[PDB]
RNA sequence: AAGCUCGUAUCAGUUUUAUGA
RNA sequence: CACGGACCAAGGAGUCUAACGUCUAUGCGAGUGUUUGGGUGUAAAACCCAUACGCGUAAUGAAAGUGAACGUAGGUUGGGGCCUCGCAAGAGGUGCACAAUCGACCGAUCCUGAGGAUGGAUUUGAGUAAGAGCAUAGCUGUUGGGACCCGAAAG
């Protein structure tokens, strides 16, 4: 047959999955978080 | 276990060390891939450990499966490794499938 | 401040380099209590009788708790009862070791209970008459 | 015995003791009682796939030690309405021995060999799990299979069992459930174990927060 | 249970019966015991030194005196002998006494205590089934069948030294045997001509349960050490405080192992002995780490290596680029000039 | 030097106000 | 100031032991210590062990004695931790060692005098709270041994 992914390798990617998939997401939510955050330390100073 | 044949011969003696004047330790077991000696580096301390050594012009890959800690006669499963190049590189990665990078 | 085991014994340099893993990746304040506790000296980690864990054992709403001496479980032949509780240290000794498999209850090591507790749920960690 | 022959040092006297043990499994007439004879037997297997390293031959093992619950008691008595008779009856105490066996040996399985053990508990698992019976309905099985499943390894009141197992199985359980082949079957109160493991406080809580997410959060 | 070990016959083959573990093999290999047992086990076999009582005592000096214009150590009467007006009777004269005579009461042999000492050969006997642990000491066990290693109990029996020997070759020790008889030279000291004269590395022991020649078999080829299973001495078992020698062991003597040292179902054969719990479950961290239970458990990882926040001082007021991302109204500010403003 | 509580509001070769000879 | 230094080689000064501790490590643990010995040995090694003994395990006193549960071996207060709630911030519960407070048991108090019964007066304690030691080794201190080395008037 074919040779398969071990049950700890398995799990590898599934978990890092579920933490990459959050970390994207953390990320893309802090760059419109410090664009707004950008735009009132320009009002700010004016 | 292996930790413990680690700790045992990280000090306590591992009897094949070269100790360098850069402080730098060398394990002269034959079938190591770093000539150099550190966990998991050296093939005593680790129990899954793959390496390519030559006998004649011949290059094989010798594989040490923990299944064969019983029975040191056999450890080393071994493999020719064509000759050209790119097919080799090729034959060593199917070798590899699953393991430490 | 105290940062390295004085022992030589491997074994317990073993759980030292288990549970200074779980002191920063857990970060909850148990481990920390006893990867401290490992650091200490001979001296300073007395030794836990089997009665002190029986006094330990009436303690209310305590019926189902694991509890965990970082030194020597020591056997005491004064006391008669005994609970079936899951008891997790360093040395049992003999004498001790025989009165809690008896008793229903099971002698467990550090890491068993670095397994069964790794946040370290529901436990009570004794300490041994210093004074 | 067979756990001289199982846990020999010889691939050949394991082989062969492997199909020594087929037919003593097709001689159903001796294994009437006595638990700790499959006990044993569970033991020797263990063992028996402990000496397999190379990975497509510890694949076939695998593959053949889940067909072993295939082999003994197979589906073609096909009991009806036939509460435990000869093909259920003893087929449980194959079963428990087995989680049994891992129940004792979570601890002493290295970092090198534990993928053997959990592709070997994923192959068994769909086994015992392919023979409830041919079909996936038998009642009375149903609820003794899962006293005899619920009572041993999800207890999730014990810490006796290790906690890497029950986590393992809720990996697993579901994608070798639907190795079986949207149908209706006794799954639900298989969960209801996971809910009981969730309805039980002064427990940890990887099994309370693993299973909470990992099966609960499964859109199937 | 355990897994069983595989008996060899002289002829270098599996033969059909196997043995069970002694559980002795389960010991808690323990190298700082093994360490300081062997460094107090090594001072017994010891004998006493001193330096003479009367050395330095056999002159007759007398000190000269004060205001002499001459050094004030004790001098040797007499004349006419060139010994006659020399310093005597001092650590720093010639031919005077040594500071701090060796005397014969020195500390000599030490006592240990008897389960340290238990507990060490137990170790020691431990590591002898490692076989990494082997090849780590030295002994040459590339080419064994297997560890621990056990030959049928014919090998005993063994009369004449070159059947003895080709029974050892046919099991594989054959390059241990070599590592010895190529290792030997000349002592590096002053130990040639103190009866230390020539030094070898160790080869393999054989343990026997009962001798029928075998003792007598092997005292000839250079290496080579046998040993009764119920002695099993410390200073053989690890040489150099170094643990785990290459040990053939015979069917008679791993089955007698049992009865000697004890297991679960065994009793002792040592009067309240009883083998060392270990400490830990697992001699390895590893799995109990790596396992599906405590990384559970546990928070996200980090990258092994950080990225260098801030890694040099950039400085705003000059260089453009960092005065925009401090304060972004600097663009609006040169745009319309401001500090060039009309009133 | 080590062990024990704490990591604080524990204090300071300082200033200030307040209240006496 | 003065004492030392012509130059060069070699020699040359905190050692060893006993007594008693300190801390750390190791073994075992209410115990612990094989090595005066005997058995055994490939021989001053290693390996086994009988009976004893050493030190510790239960205290309060002066001649005579007695003897530790009103008890989750305590009531409260804190008190590392852990559990419930809360995103947190917090709150509540249980609380180790330990500390503070209120006491008790035991022995000893000031009397009451049925040889000292009985009830009151109060405190006391290397007291009990419900054992932590023994042995080996290392680091080192104290004192004696010639005692870091050399140097004095002597009987």
């Amino acid at each position: 047959e074919k040779i398969l992914t071990p049950e700890s390798q398995l799990k590898k990617s599934k978990a890092q999955q579920k933490t990459a998939e959050q970390v994207a997401a953390e990320r893309a939510a802090r760059k419109a978080a410090n664009k707004e955050k950008r735009a009132i330390i320009l009002e700010r100073n004016a | 276990s292996d930790e413990i044949v680690w700790q045992v011969i990280n000090q306590s003696f591992c009897s094949h060390r070269i100790k360098a004047p850069n402080g730098q330790n060398f394990c002269r077991n034959e079938y190591n891939v770093t000539g150099l000696c550190t966990r998991q580096s050296c093939p005593l301390a680790n129990s899954k450990y793959a390496t390519v050594k030559c006998d004649n012009g011949k290059l094989y890959l010798y594989m040490k499966t923990p299944e064969r800690a019983h029975t040191p006669a056999k450890l080393w499963e071994r493999i020719k490794l064509s000759k050209n190049y790119t097919k080799a590189l090729q034959q060593i990665d199917e070798h590899l499938l699953h393991w430490s990078k | 401040h105290r940062t390295a085991p004085k022992s030589d014994n491997v074994y317990l340099k073993l759980l030292v380099k288990l549970y200074t893993f779980l002191a920063r990746r857990t970060d909850a304040p148990f481990n920390k209590v006893v990867l401290k506790a490992l650091f200490l000296s001979k001296i300073n980690r007395p030794p836990v009788s089997v009665s002190r864990i029986a006094r330990a054992l009436k303690q209310e709403g305590a019926a189902n708790k694991t509890v965990v001496v970082v030194g020597t479980v020591t056997d005491d032949a004064r006391i008669f009862e005994f609970p079936k509780t899951t008891v997790a240290a360093l040395r049992f000794t003999a004498g001790a070791r025989a009165k809690i498999v008896k008793a229903g209850g099971e002698c467990i090591t550090l890491d068993q209970l670095a397994v069964r507790a790794p946040k370290g749920q529901n436990t009570l960690i004794l300490r041994g008459p210093r004074n | 015995n067979f756990v001289k022959q199982l846990s020999s040092n010889n691939r050949k006297t394991r082989v062969n003791a492997l199909e020594a043990l087929k037919k003593y499994l097709t001689a159903k007439q001796f294994k009437e009682n006595k638990q700790i004879e499959f006990n044993k037997l569970w033991k020797g297997l263990y063992y028996a796939m402990w000496f397999s390293d190379r990975p497509r031959p510890q694949q076939r093992l695998a593959n053949e030690l889940g067909e072993l619950h295939g082999l003994y008691f197979d589906p073609k008595d096909n009991s009806t309405a036939d509460e435990l008779t000869t093909n259920d009856k003893a087929f449980i105490k194959f079963s428990r021995g087995f989680w049994k066996v891992m129940c004792f040996e979570w601890f002493n399985i290295d970092r090198y060999r534990l993928d053997k053990y959990l592709l070997l508990i994923r192959r068994v698992l769909f086994s015992q799990l392919k023979y409830l019976q041919s079909r996936n309905w038998d009642k009375k099985l149903v609820d003794e299979y899962i006293k005899k499943v619920l009572r041993w390894l999800p207890l999730s009141g014990s810490p006796k069992v290790y906690t890497g197992i029950p986590i393992h199985i809720v990996d697993i359980l579901l994608d070798e459930w639907e190795r079986l082949l949207a149908k209706k079957t006794p799954l639900a109160d298989v969960i209801a174990i996971f809910q009981d493991i969730v309805a039980d406080y002064n427990n940890s809580k990887v099994l309370r927060e693993k299973i909470k997410e990992d099966l609960f959060s499964d859109t199937r | 249970s355990r897994p069983q070990v595989t008996v060899h016959s002289l002829t270098g083959e599996a033969t059909a019966n196997a043995l069970p573990l002694p559980a002795v093999f389960s010991a808690p290999i323990r190298p700082d015991i093994v360490h300081t047992v062997f460094t107090s086990v090594n001072k017994n076999k010891r004998q006493a030194y001193a330096v003479s009582e009367k050395a330095g005592h056999q002159t007759s000096a007398e000190s000269w005196g004060t205001g002499r214009a001459v050094a004030r150590i004790p001098r040797v009467g007499g004349g006419g002998t060139g010994r006659s007006g020399q310093g005597a009777f001092g650590n720093m004269c010639r031919g005077g006494r040594m500071f701090a005579p060796t005397k014969t009461w020195r500390k000599w042999n030490v006592k240990v205590n008897h389960n340290e000492k238990r507990y060490a050969t137990a170790s020691a006997i431990a590591a002898t089934a490692v076989a990494s642990l082997v090849l780590a000491r030295g002994h040459r066990v590339e080419k064994i069948p297997e560890i621990p290693l056990v030959v049928s109990t014919d090998l005993e029996s063994i009369q004449k030294t070159k059947e003895a020997v080709a029974a050892l070759k046919a099991v594989g020790a054959h390059s241990d045997l070599l590592k010895v008889l190529k290792s030997k030279k000349l002592r590096a000291g002053k130990g040639k001509y103190r009866n230390r004269r020539w030094t070898q590395r160790r080869g393999p022991l054989v343990v026997y349960a009962e001798d029928n020649g075998i003792v007598k078999a092997l005292r000839n080829v250079p290496g080579v050490e046998t040993a009764n299973v119920a002695s099993l001495n410390l200073l053989q078992l690890a040489p150099g405080a170094h643990l785990g020698r290459f040990v053939i062991w015979t069917e008679a003597a791993f089955t007698k192992l049992d009865q000697v040292w004890g297991s679960e179902t065994v009793a002792s054969s040592k009067v309240g002995y009883t083998l060392p719990s270990h400490i830990i479950s697992t001699s390895d961290v590893t799995r109990i780490i790596n396992s599906s239970e405590i990384q559970s458990a546990i928070r996200p990882a980090g990258q092994a290596t950080q990225k260098r926040t801030h890694v040099l001082k950039k400085n705003p007021l000059k260089n453009k680029q960092v005065l925009l991302r401090l304060n972004p109204y600097a663009k609006v500010f040169a745009a319309e000039k401001l500090g060039s403003k009309k009133a």
